[PDB]
RNA sequence: AGGGCUACACACGUGCUACAAUGGCGCAUACAAAGAGAAGCGACCUCGCGAGAGCAAGCGGACCUCAUAAAGUGCGUCGUAGUCCGGAUUGGAGUCUGCAACUCGACUCCAUGAAGUCGGAAUCGCUAGUAAUCGUGGAUCAGAAUGCCACGGUGAAUACGU
């Protein structure tokens, strides 16, 4: 019901429900459930509190949630302070991995800005 | 206190994950089951680099 | 109370011999706790303040007071006397029980919790803190939350200075970073 | 990225220039066109003037830039906004 | 030699991928055609989650290799949610080619999970093995296709009439 400081859906299968945690995708979800002896198609509601503590300990082995957010922010901020090309692309809100900007680039640039 | 205006404020039970049980008055009605208490949180107990990053992939 | 016992037994002695106090009432006391909710979204729907007040009653265990706009303010479409908040003053047994609840259940339940500031002293030994969300309390149920309402918490003390205030709040192991 | 089994890449001439610069104690800004060379630990504290296409831009090397390429710190394109 | 042709308030053309249940995911299991290969195609076996790596057959080919077709079918699950839809963007960690991937490669893994719920005026293709949909190959090429050229699989609707 509550893992890593957030609530996870009780009605969902365990593999799907664990992905609500920032930092846990499907692969990590399957690994966590395999290492806690819990089946994947088990709804979170029908889990003993002891099983939930097992899941909490398994999640504890990964960096998730606010810790992960701080890590990601620190990496971007380091890039931006460094002044490298990647950091400058982060500063201006432009594509960072070499994509075209003559057209597209709307995820980084956002909605169109009329002249 | 006044009469009949206040939430039912009865003593409940509250059991943590690390085995911590506190007998608490609160206005929930049922008992409490919580993941992390004051005695098992990272900050309460005091549990809250680029040369290394470069050299982790750079065994010369 | 349970933490009043802790105060009276340990905190008084430790603060006495740390601060060279003459009399036991020179030691800081925790005199009251005030919890409020700025619910100026009541302007739109009165039902809001009603739900915020019920949340506060669940959290604190005593019925709150509906607080009114002291003036008419043109920046929020509020007149003098329009209800835009709640408040509960806890003293004695209830405030001590709330202090224990908040310290030992509530603050572990705050997302990304990394300690509360020690610079949040008003200047005269009174500490205030916010609560982005209310679920941090187990007294509020989650599968029913109508909206995400935080609250403010202030601890008035007899501590004349911020130092004496931190010292007292630390004797209870208040999570200061 | 370059494969780890190959090790990092750096031009030999710039590697020798840096080795001399650390040896003489020198802090005369090092002129180079090797935008493709990796920044090495012994470069820290040196000033490397990296060509950007038309001019060498001074890059005072810090600890955090180790592992990057020199060219990451000499932008080649000039842009100040449209309708400016 | 280094940079640029890869810029980015913006406007248009041609495409790809979607917005899901006639679907997504998992397990199992059917049925092609065409083509390429010697500084090349590279099996089996071992190692790696994987991209790949190591060792190393065979083949200048109806023989060896690329190279299990995919849609399909069976069983399970999801249950109409911005979702077990979508896969953009970004962080970290890598592989390979190549003197060299910063500008500016492709690909992999972990994490992230944007817009999008079928598109205004307008406008395009198609009359049958066609459209639609599904994979496969080749040229160019060290590396670098959603493009181009080519190949099969499944397989419609409609045509009163001028
Ligand atoms: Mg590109
Ligand atoms: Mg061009
Ligand atoms: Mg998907
Ligand atoms: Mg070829
Ligand atoms: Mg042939
Ligand atoms: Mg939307
Ligand atoms: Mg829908
Ligand atoms: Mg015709
Ligand atoms: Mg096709
Ligand atoms: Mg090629
Ligand atoms: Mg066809």
């Amino acid at each position: 019901a509550r893992i890593a400081g957030i609530n996870i859906p009780d009605h969902k299968h365990a593999v799907i429900a664990l992905t609500s945690i920032y930092g846990v995708g499907k692969t990590r979800s399957k690994a966590i459930l395999a290492a806690a002896g819990i089946a994947e198609d088990v709804k979170i509601s029908e889990l003993s509190e002891g099983q939930i503590d097992t899941l909490r300990d398994e999640v504890a082995k990964f960096v998730v949630e606010g810790d992960l957010r701080r890590e990601i922010s620190m990496s971007i901020k380091r890039l931006m302070d460094l002044g490298c090309y990647r950091g400058l692309r982060h500063r201006r809100g432009l594509p960072v991995r070499g994509q075209r900007t003559k057209t597209n680039a709307r995820t980084r640039k956002g909605p169109r800005k009329p002249i | 206190m006044k009469k009949d205006i206040h939430p039912k404020y009865e003593e409940i039970t509250a059991s943590c994950s690390c085995g911590n049980v506190m007998k608490i008055r609160s206005t929930v009605g049922h008992d409490l089951n919580l993941d992390v208490c004051s005695k098992c949180h990272p900050f309460f107990t005091g549990k809250q680099g680029r040369v290394d990053r470069f050299n982790k992939r750079f065994n010369i | 109370a349970k933490l009043h016992d802790y105060y009276k037994d340990e905190v008084v002695k430790k603060l006495m011999t740390e601060f060279n106090y003459n009399s036991v009432m020179q030691v800081p006391r925790v005199e009251k706790i005030t919890l409020n909710m700025g619910v100026g979204e009541a302007i739109a729907d009165k039902k809001l303040l009603d739900n915020a007040a019920a949340d506060l009653a669940a959290i604190s265990g005593q019925k709150p007071l509906i607080t009114k706009a002291r003036k008419s303010v043109a920046g929020f479409k509020i007149r003098q006397g329009y209800p835009i908040g709640c408040k509960v003053t806890l003293r004695g047994e209830r405030m001590w029980e709330f202090f224990e609840r908040l310290i030992t259940i509530a603050v572990p339940r705050i997302r990304d919790f990394r300690g509360l500031s020690a610079k949040s002293f008003d200047g005269r030994g009174n500490y205030s803190m916010g609560v982005r969300e209310q679920i941090i309390f187990p007294e509020i149920d989650y599968d029913k939350v109508d909206r995400v309402r935080g609250l403010d918490i202030t601890i008035t003390t007899t501590a004349k200075s911020d130092e004496e205030g931190r010292a007292l709040l630390a004797a209870f192991d208040f999570p200061f970073r | 990225p370059r494969s780890l089994k190959k090790g990092p890449f750096i031009d030999l001439h710039l590697l020798k220039k840096v080795e001399k610069a650390v040896e003489s104690g020198d802090k005369k800004p090092l002129r180079t066109w090797s935008r493709r060379s990796t920044i090495f630990p012994n470069m820290i504290g040196l000033t490397i003037a990296v060509h950007n296409g038309r001019q060498h831009v001074p890059v005072f090397v810090t600890d955090e830039m180790v592992g990057h390429k020199l060219g990451e710190f000499a932008p080649t394109r000039t842009y100040r906004g449209h309708a400016a």
